[PDB]
């Protein structure tokens, strides 16, 4: 049963698909992400995305909870720069009240203050949490250095906001991006008709197209973290291209002829180009893949090493010299049909699941409106063809860069150097 | 983030579970210009920076 | 009834303290929920009433007819908080005989 | 009497003056400022800095103390990027145990791990009070944008290296940079005979050059860190001329051009080409002033800024514009003249007090290993000319820049922009 | 005296439950602010061999005689360490006395 996908009038994008499966799933996707906030109210999304288990305009924070735990199904909520999901799922015949517990949480939340002065507190936890790895901060100080304004605000609350997050800066968020326009609701196991109805109970109210955000803006950059770590770590990226581009396309063939994780345990990842160039000259423990992190606006497409602090120069110079050979048109054709062959792969094995199924879909449905077949992808990404690959990455070799660097630095390079 | 950043997607995604090692438990002091900082402190004379 | 209420207000005595009506609540749990829950200003007008009280209880004293707190004007501040605090409290009951 | 130099055949330098003050001082002065470290050992000379009152070999803790307070004489250390001083000061009476002691605590520490692991608290609750202030934060943040390995080392200790400081750190880093040939010793009040006598006793284990520091890089970066503060502290500064270079004055009579600061309390208003340009359009509070940092290999100089952080944009570039106009030829002998009268007023009031004096004969010492009298400066300040003034002026319009940022930055602008 | 102190070192017993002789001091203030002063891997061998001593003392047993601690052996640690403190004590005490 293809997605019906279905645009209500209002703007909401309402599709299904209904699988008959045991567990059902259902999710809602809003434009509401860490970009659209400005320098007077950072962080307000990650409260946001930690405040949803709230008291609602039609439920407590008490009977959302038991509710949802009573039936065993889950409530998830997945955050990036641009966009936000709520996500519930469960057993078919609890989806009714599953819906009304998680439109009560989109559409009429009640932000209390008591509540939000006890959830400040879950929010320094889950910031510590999730850096408690050096990838994560080394993204957002990437992100960070590359961008001026609206994908350089962070996924994760600044320390000083801690405290001064207000339930009125929560409703005037909610109120300004928390609308029809922007909003696709996502049912796979489930009719589309109940989805239209629950989508005229809720998410009709709120109509407006909401408030738009800023263009975001390249920088360039390098912002380098001292602080003892036994590895480096070091990104180093230039502007890429968009959502909706053919060049997005060849980033994505680029990333996967470059190297984009390994498929065996206990590889070596033997064919990336990165790890054969890094590893015909260091004999050190490494790490070394293509980052590629695309959004409707702007993209940023580089490298990425972990290494030991002393050859944590040359690795990086060697990897960037492995770019600067496929931006001289030293490729072959067997190396991009492998490219492909792994992009289309990982493509179809991230929505096999009915979680990576349900996203899809519902990034789809915010992103372009329409449903794209897994079929309609596989031709589209053989559509890009070598000489694209070549040009994206010279546009990665040639872009200025941000870098973001952490660990023993002494002897990781700089820019002007790089 | 699903087929444009792989490997790399969880760093681009937070994941409150909401419903359904371990963070180690993550100071207040007593009490503009422009030169360059010099830092000062004495034994028993309390320390200053006259920047 | 209006009138005879008047007449208790002023025979409970509470008004002549420049106390409200609730601030002579006990101090349960659901009370402290609700105190807990006030703003900072309601908050600290609060104490400050209590602080006041206790002062003038300890000198036996009351204050000028002026300064005492008319029925009419007397806020129920905490009431609003509370009733929410009463009310979880009770959900969360009835669930769990459930 | 005059100032009295001798240079010891191991290459220490003794200076003295005998003006019979009742109170007399006795400085040490070494080339071991924070410069020296590397990545490996950063926050070393904050220890070492914070360790002056430690049991050294000669004088338990105890005695270091209470025979200073028993006399009621002062020890202090001030630190610079380049140097350290330790100074002790007394009545004449007791200054034979104050070169004791201090003495002791320059040449033969023992840097117990006890004693270390007690100050490393300690150094935090420094580090706290010191940075209370947004200039000192704001200034560190400069100096690491702007240099690449030596000048860009902090003063105070980073957050991660608490902690981590060894003894044996502060044994190599003691042994490689308290050498001789980089001490002076200075004493007002004294005897030159004494200070010749007690720089045998000590002063007489290190007879090395010590390690000599790499030469500081430029970088240039523009950081932006928002803190909340109402004010976005702002500091915009260029590679400028060295300690030595007859540049250097044009440059200090260039800050002075465009303004030193406030020379009225409460009143310090239009007293600056820059205060001027800003007050033209801007009638919000601000604090406009010029910067100015060199060191002996590398100078900085730009333009600091405090403002409300709406204005914070254009009061920047009325600032900036400011120093185009001087970088064009735009100005008066009389403001040159009246910016020298500042700078030789300055100079003359620095020196007039004793410690101060004490720390002016110091660095010529370890600089230029010569004393100029005052006099002697006050002429070549005013060999700089107007056309100097210019020339250093365009110099910081054109080198590259490094803008280090704090407080509500949502219109302060980049480099770019800038 | 030589073989007489070996003598005494056995008739002793520490060593029979594999104890040093500095692990044998009473802790008064000094021996604390000694033991406080040495570093990680001592005191860590210190607070093993008193839990193992005590472990030993409640089951009423003693090690082998090949796991004893011979009388030639035995590392006075400690002492380096006390002395200081007694030095650094006495400094003190003498500078208040005058
Ligand atoms: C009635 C009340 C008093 C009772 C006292 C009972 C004491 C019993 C425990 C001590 C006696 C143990 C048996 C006596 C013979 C011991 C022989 C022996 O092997 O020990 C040696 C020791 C003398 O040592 P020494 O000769 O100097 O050198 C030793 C290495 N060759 O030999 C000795 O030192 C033995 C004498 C110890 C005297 C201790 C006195 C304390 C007061």
């Amino acid at each position: 049963q293809d997605l019906e996908f279905t645009k209500l009038p209002n703007g909401l994008v309402i599709a299904s698909l209904e699988n008959y499966a045991p567990l059902s799933r259902i999710g809602l996707f809003v434009k509401a992400g860490s970009r659209y906030e400005d320098s007077n109210n950072l962080g307000t999304s990650h409260l946001l995305r930690l405040a949803s288990s709230l008291t609602t305009k039609g439920a407590s924070s008490f009977k959302i909870t038991r509710g949802i735990e009573a039936v065993g199904g889950k409530l998830s909520v997945t955050a990036t720069r641009e966009n936000m999901a709520y996500t519930v799922e469960g057993i078919r015949s609890d989806i009714e009240i599953l819906m009304e517990f998680l439109l009560n949480v989109t559409t009429a939340p009640e932000f209390r203050r008591w509540e939000v002065a006890a959830l400040r507190s879950q929010l320094k936890i889950d910031k510590a949490v999730a850096f408690q790895n050096s990838q994560t901060r080394i993204i957002e100080n990437l992100h960070d250095v590359a961008y001026k304004n609206a994908l350089a605000n962070p996924l994760y609350c600044p320390d000083y906001r801690m405290g001064k997050i207000t339930s009125e800066e929560l409703h005037y968020f909610v109120q300004n991006h928390f609308t029809s326009a922007r909003m696709a609701l996502v049912g796979l196991g489930v009719s589309h008709s109940v989805l239209k109805q629950v989508a005229e109970q809720f998410l009709n109210m709120r109509g407006g197209l909401g408030l738009a955000g800023a263009k975001a803006k390249y920088r360039g950059g390098e912002i380098r973290e001292q602080n003892g770590d036994n590895l480096v770590h070091a990104a180093i990226v230039a502007e890429s291209a968009a959502i909706g581009n053919a060049e997005a396309n060849a980033f994505s063939v680029l990333q996967h002829l470059l190297g984009a994780g390994p498929h065996i345990k206990r590889g070596n990842n033997t064919t990336s180009l990165l790890s054969q160039s890094v590893a015909k000259g260091s004999h050190q423990p490494f790490d070394v893949s293509a980052f590629n992190a695309s959004y409707s606006d702007s993209g940023l497409f580089g490298i990425y090493t972990i290494s030991q602090a002393a050859a944590a120069g040359e690795v990086i110079n060697a990897a960037y010299n492995q770019v600067k050979a496929v931006a001289q048109g030293n490729l072959s054709s067997a190396d991009v049909q492998a490219a492909k062959n792994k992009l289309k792969a990982g493509y179809l094995m991230s929505v096999e699941t009915s979680e990576g199924f349900l996203s899809e879909i519902g990034s789809q449905a915010l992103a372009a409106g329409s449903y794209m077949p897994p079929s309609t992808v596989l031709q589209q990404i053989d559509s890009v063809a070598d000489a694209d690959v070549v040009k994206a990455a010279k546009k990665f070799v040639s872009g200025k860069k941000s870098m973001a660097a952490s660990g023993n630095l002494g002897h990781t390079p700089f820019l002007d150097e790089l | 983030v699903a087929a444009r950043s792989g490997p790399f997607a969880p760093v681009l995604s937070a994941t409150s579970r909401g419903v359904a090692g371990a963070v180690p438990a993550a100071p207040v002091l007593d009490v503009a210009a422009a030169r360059p900082l010099v830092a000062t402190v004495g034994l028993n004379v309390p320390a200053s920076v006259r920047f | 009834l209006d009138g005879f209420r008047k007449w208790y207000y002023n025979a409970a005595g509470f008004n002549k303290l420049g106390l409200m009506r609730d601030d002579t609540l006990h101090e349960t749990e659901d009370v402290k929920e609700a105190i807990r829950r006030l703003p900072e200003d309601l908050y600290n007008d609060r104490m400050f009433r209590i602080k006041r009280a206790l002062d003038l209880t300890m000198r036996h004293q009351i204050l000028p007819k002026d300064q005492w707190t008319k029925y009419e004007e007397d806020k129920f501040y905490l009431e609003p908080y509370l009733k929410e605090v009463i009310r979880e409290r009770k959900e969360r009951e009835e669930w769990a005989k459930k």
